[PDB]
């Protein structure tokens, strides 16, 4: 799974087709801002604040 | 290149002149409606690996057999199905010719839809008496069927203006069809309805009828002079199975008929004699929407639309088809490639090029334009095969100007190689055996035992034993006890004696026999015996009786010949015994066992006669035992040697046992045992260099068999990398033969090159710098199929030639001559330089000749310099640089050329070459050394007018004497050291005739010598 | 296999024997002719096949 081409269509097509649906078509995280940190401080531990 | 299969460019054709029409007439229709002996209206097909007929190609009165086989019930068999045919059809006959009286209907012209309706109503038993009265025409052909009110639907029918008709049965199945890969192919015109042909008198009125019809299958047009008026045929949905692979439809099948029929027409077309119709393709009207591109059906309208255009196929086709080569051509039309041609299939119309040499628009008003705007750049002509061969031909190469690097070339033949295979070897060595021998004389010299040579201590080596196995393995013989006997009889009856006059051994004789052995696929006994007691060797007087001892006789007894045993006294005694069963592989028991054996058959041979004794290993303790022991009891001896596989052993033979007189070994002798020995080292050192029996050829050893393959699709310009792979094994080969064999390999057309490398090759790879590219030319022409046969590694069979021998020694003594690091000049080598293979790489060269060379100019790592300008004449020796000059077999040649003597050649020879700067030169010179013996069918002397009469060659060339050579060479230089050269009784110019596998001969290379010394080579140096 | 193309390179021993025998015994040989060309040696596309 962690490498495609250990996979070959000849004797698994679908199942090939299935790791390159996962593999290119997976939802990518974003990241997006909330808060006031600059007069409320924030409880943000590894991520930045 | 090619659309998907090659078609042959650079030529297009197409034929001329069209058959002028001629309407179908009611005396026609009776005459053939009767079947006449000449002519009927079917033709027979028949199966191509049998023989055997198992379709009918159907013609005009019966072709409306629209109806199921079973309907009909036609009898398996030809014979009976034509009879039936003529009975049922003069049936037929009898009933037209009772409604139509002949008289009064002669001349006036039948309808032809009725008529092959009426035949096959007839043939089915359908109620035909509704066509009788429409089979005489009026008004034209197609408005009686229009307007018409007979209901008959199984044959036409009308649509307003447009008149259907089913057509149907071409060809004809018989029982015997099978389906097999032979079997002409039908294309589905044997079934109930192949297509549904729609017929009108206008295309507009064609075109808004396909309106509301479909055209699912595609409708086929002809354009050019259709059948029986302007019309449309549409396919139905049946398929074609007698094609293996592959499964095609119905108006595939009629296009690809169509399309293969024009490739046929293309290729006959003589401008001279007349066709029925220019161009028989369909070129498909309207069902492109629903076949679209990459098609098989879009694929075949490319070609038809190239067949009318006038290509020709690449491979020629054949006069009946099969359907292997109709599976085989749709195979390779259904493949991957780019359409090449400009040609474009249309929709509006069928379109023909510029300068087409169709001339389809002169002779049709609609259908076809002359496009100006694309133009075809191949040239017009006709097809040109040239007839097959089924054996390989030789092939010689001819180089260009260009050139590249070698290790690419070398790169690009291990590419091309199919050099990992197994090649037949052949034989070394064919012939009966050759004899050497010396004899006694009272006044040679007297030498003693310990001077003689032995054998060499490294003998029973690995690589000893593996040359000897090797030379007797490949050496091809009859019976070798059987061609040693003869030899060893008819060298030991010439002796004669000296106290007497006539000779030792006579007729009648009572002689024994050692050493029998039993088994030689023949009588169990030794195969001289017989035909030496019936007198039929005819150089031999018969004996009175034979008796046969040794260890496996048959017919007499076995004891052990070592130490004696009862029998009686033999007046002569011939000996085989030999010294490897009993002796246990070491040189001091073999000795002993020697002297044993010595005793044995001196006590053993009847005092005043003679015994032949054989010697495997003569050593130094035999030489002194028998120079000790035997020679003061021998009145006369002689020591012979038949040399038929390598090895150092030798026979003796002493004459007048038991007189006590005083005899010694000689310098003759010692001659001989010093030539036997050197031959043996010799020889041996070029068994130990040949790969061994049945091998597998990988390419590390220095000589063998090399081969490529590569393909060539029809007509091309061959690329790059074929020429330079060509070229580097042409480098390899180094001008040896070449034979070459194009045929058809598993659906590709492909051709092999084979021929053998030498060290004399390898040499000459080492000689030059760059590697030079040949004129493929020779190779593109080709159009044969040359059938191909398994490689040898010693194609020679018949022998080697004595002027190819004899070339080859004058080769050994220049090669021999020639040191390192030298400027050398040759004088007529010829179009090729054979004198590259003999000097060393680092020596530069400068032959000349008058004939133009072949050898390429430039790309040499040494100075090589070619120039013709007749070396004989003066005015050009100046700047010539050289140290040695070397004539080899032209300088006779230019003295009968000239029409001068020999004398006055030489010394027109050696004045231009005063000039010079050489100081040692050797050339070849007409001389008679020894006392002519006129060698009978080789070289026949004139003593009077002093001609040669070469009879193989047809040629004559002057001569002189030695003393005469001398004295123009001492008039020439005063201290000139002139010197003759012996011939090599040795044979160690055997190297390069055996290392650029050659099989020599036996009676030719003795020949060879006898003509050697009849024309020697001479060696001058000019100072010393 | 087209033979221009695959002139030149070595076939699989077992993979031949095998469709010879398969299709002299009409056993679905077509899953064999993938396996007839080789690569990276003769035993491992047996192996992770
Ligand atoms: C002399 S050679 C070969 C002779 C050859 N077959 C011929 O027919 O002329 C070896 C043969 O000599 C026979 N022979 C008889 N007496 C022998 C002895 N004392 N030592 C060696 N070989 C002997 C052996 O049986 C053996 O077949
Ligand atoms: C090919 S040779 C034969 C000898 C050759 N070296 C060999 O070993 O076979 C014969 C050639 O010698 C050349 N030749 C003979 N006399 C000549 C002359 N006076 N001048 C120039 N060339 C001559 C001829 O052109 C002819 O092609």
């Amino acid at each position: 799974f962690m490498n495609i081409q250990l996979i070959s269509p000849i004797d698994a097509p679908i199942l090939r087709q299935w790791a390159e649906i996962i593999h290119r078509y997976w939802p990518n995280p974003s990241q997006i801002r909330y808060g006031t940190p600059n007069v409320f401080g924030s409880a943000n531990l590894f991520t930045p604040p | 290149a090619n659309v998907w299969g090659v078609r042959l460019a650079d030529s297009l054709s197409s034929p001329t002149i069209e058959t002028r029409t001629r309407h179908y007439t009611l005396h026609d229709f009776y005459s053939d409606l009767d079947a006449s002996v000449g002519k009927e209206p079917w033709r027979p097909l028949r199966n191509q690996r049998t023989n055997e007929i198992v379709a009918v190609q159907l013609f005009r009165p019966l072709q409306g057999l629209v109806f199921d086989t079973q309907l009909y019930g036609f009898p398996g068999t030809f014979s009976q199905w034509e009879q039936f045919m003529k009975e049922k059809l003069r049936v037929l006959k009898y009933e037209v010719l009772r409604i139509y009286p002949i008289s009064t209907y002669n001349h006036d012209r039948v309808n032809v839809f009725v008529a092959n309706a009426l035949v096959g109503a007839f043939l089915s038993n359908q109620a035909f008496y509704d066509l009788l009265p429409l089979l005489i025409v009026n008004d034209t052909m197609i408005s009686d069927l229009l307007g018409t009110g007979a209901a008959l639907s199984q044959f036409f029918q009308s649509h307003g203006e447009v008149l259907e008709v089913a057509a149907g049965r071409k060809y004809l199945q018989m029982n015997n069809y099978s389906n097999d890969d032979d079997d002409p192919p039908l294309f589905a015109k044997d079934l109930s309805d192949y297509a549904k042909a729609f017929y009108s008198d206008t295309y507009e009125v064609l075109d808004r009828f396909f309106w509301t019809h479909d055209s699912s299958a595609g409708v086929l047009v002809h354009y050019d002079k259709p059948t029986n008026g302007n019309h449309y045929i549409l396919g139905t949905l049946t398929q074609m199975v007698s094609a293996p692979p592959h499964i095609i439809n119905a108006t595939d099948a009629l296009l690809l008929e169509s399309c293969l029929e024009q490739f046929a027409a293309n290729v006959r077309a003589r401008s001279a004699q007349p066709v029925t119709r220019l161009d028989q393709c369909y070129h498909l009207r309207w069902g492109a929407q629903y076949v679209g591109e990459d098609s098989l059906t879009y694929r075949l309208g490319v070609l038809s639309l190239l067949a009318t255009n006038g290509y020709q196929l690449a491979r020629p086709i054949p006069k009946q088809l099969t359907n292997r080569w109709l599976s085989s051509f749709v195979s390779q039309v259904v493949s991957d490639g780019i359409n090449e041609t400009p040609l474009w299939p249309q929709e509006r119309y069928v379109q023909i090029a510029y300068d087409s040499p169709s001339v389809v628009d002169g002779a049709t008003q609609y259908g076809y334009v002359r496009r100006n705007q694309l133009r075809l750049g191949m040239r017009i002509s006709a097809l040109q095969s040239l007839s097959d061969t089924p054996a390989p031909v030789q092939w010689l190469p001819q180089y260009t100007i260009d050139q590249v690097a070698v290790d690419e070339g070398d790169a690009m033949v291990s590419q091309l190689t199919q050099l990992p295979l197994r090649p037949d070897y052949g034989s070394i060595w064919i012939g009966e055996a050759l004899s050497y021998y010396v004899d006694y004389n009272r006044s040679h010299r007297v030498v003693l035992s310990s001077e003689l040579p032995q054998l060499p201590d490294t003998y029973f080596d690995g690589d000893e034993q593996y040359g000897r196995s090797l030379f007797s393995l490949a050496r091809k013989v009859g019976d070798r006890s059987l061609v040693k006997d003869t030899a060893v009889l008819k060298h030991a009856y010439q002796a004669i004696d000296p106290n007497t006059g006539k000779e030792y051994l006579r007729a009648g004789q009572s002689v024994a026999y050692f050493g029998a052995s039993a088994g030689h696929s023949g009588a169990d006994q030794p195969l001289v015996i017989e035909p030496w007691m019936q007198g039929k060797i005819s150089g031999v007087p018969p004996p009175s009786s034979v008796r046969q001892f040794g260890y496996d006789v048959a017919k007499g007894a076995i004891v052990d010949l070592a130490r004696p045993f009862p029998s009686g006294d033999y007046q002569f005694v011939y000996s085989d015994v030999d010294q490897v069963v009993d002796g246990h592989d070491d040189l001091s028991i073999s000795s002993g066992l020697v002297e044993s054996l010595l005793d044995s058959c001196v006590h053993a041979t009847a005092p005043g006669g003679s015994f032949v004794m054989k010697i495997n290993f003569p050593t130094r303790t035999v030489w002194h035992y028998i120079e000790q022991k035997i020679l003061p009891n021998v009145t006369s001896y002689m020591l012979i040697k038949p040399f038929v596989t390598n090895n150092v052993e030798v026979f003796f033979v002493a004459f007048g046992v038991h007189q006590q007189s005083a005899l010694t070994w000689t310098s003759g002798v010692y001659f001989f045992l010093v030539d036997h020995f050197y031959r043996y080292e010799t020889l041996s050192a070029i068994s130990r260099q040949l790969p061994s029996f049945g091998y597998v050829d990988d390419g590390s050893s220095v000589t063998g068999i090399e081969i490529i393959s590569i393909e060539n699709p029809g007509f091309s310009n061959m690329t790059q990398a074929a020429r330079v792979g060509i070229s580097g094994l042409c480098a390899n080969v180094g001008n040896a033969r070449k034979s070459i064999a194009i045929y058809e390999s598993h659906g590709a057309r492909v051709l092999t090159i084979t021929s053998r490398r030498s060290p004399a090759s390898a040499r000459r790879k080492a000689r030059l710098r760059y590697l030079p590219l040949i004129d493929p030319r020779s190779l593109e022409v080709q159009a044969r199929t040359i059938l191909p046969s398994n490689p040898v590694l010693f194609d020679n069979i018949n022998g080697a030639s004595p002027h190819v021998c004899l070339t080859m020694m004058y080769n050994f003594e220049v090669s021999s001559a020639v040191y390192d690091g030298d400027v050398v000049l040759d004088l007529g080598t010829g179009p090729e330089a054979k004198i590259l293979e003999l000097i060393p790489s680092t020596s530069p060269v400068t032959c000349v000749d008058i004939r133009p060379t072949a050898q390429p100019n430039g790309c040499w790592n040494v100075r090589t310099t070619f120039l013709e300008l007749d070396y004989l004449s003066d005015g050009w020796i100046t700047g010539v640089r050289g140290d040695i000059v070397t004539c080899m077999l032209s300088l006779g040649a230019a003295a009968a050329g000239k029409s001068m003597t020999f004398d006055a050649a030489f010394q027109q020879l050696v004045r231009v070459l005063t000039r010079s700067t050489a100081n040692v030169l050797l050339i070849q010179v007409n001389c008679p050394t020894d006392v002519i013996r006129t060698i009978k069918g080789y070289l026949e002397i004139d003593q009077t007018n002093k001609r040669y009469k070469f009879p193989k060659f047809g040629r004559d060339e002057p001569y002189s004497d030695m003393d005469s050579l001398e004295r123009i060479c001492r008039a020439a230089w005063p201290n000139c050291s002139i010197t003759w050269v012996p011939l090599s009784y040795d044979l160690r110019w055997t190297k390069l005739a055996l290392l650029e596998s050659t099989t020599l001969s036996s009676a030719s290379v003795r020949i060879a010598e006898l003509m050697y010394k009849y024309m020697p080579i001479m060696r001058i140096d000019i100072h010393g």
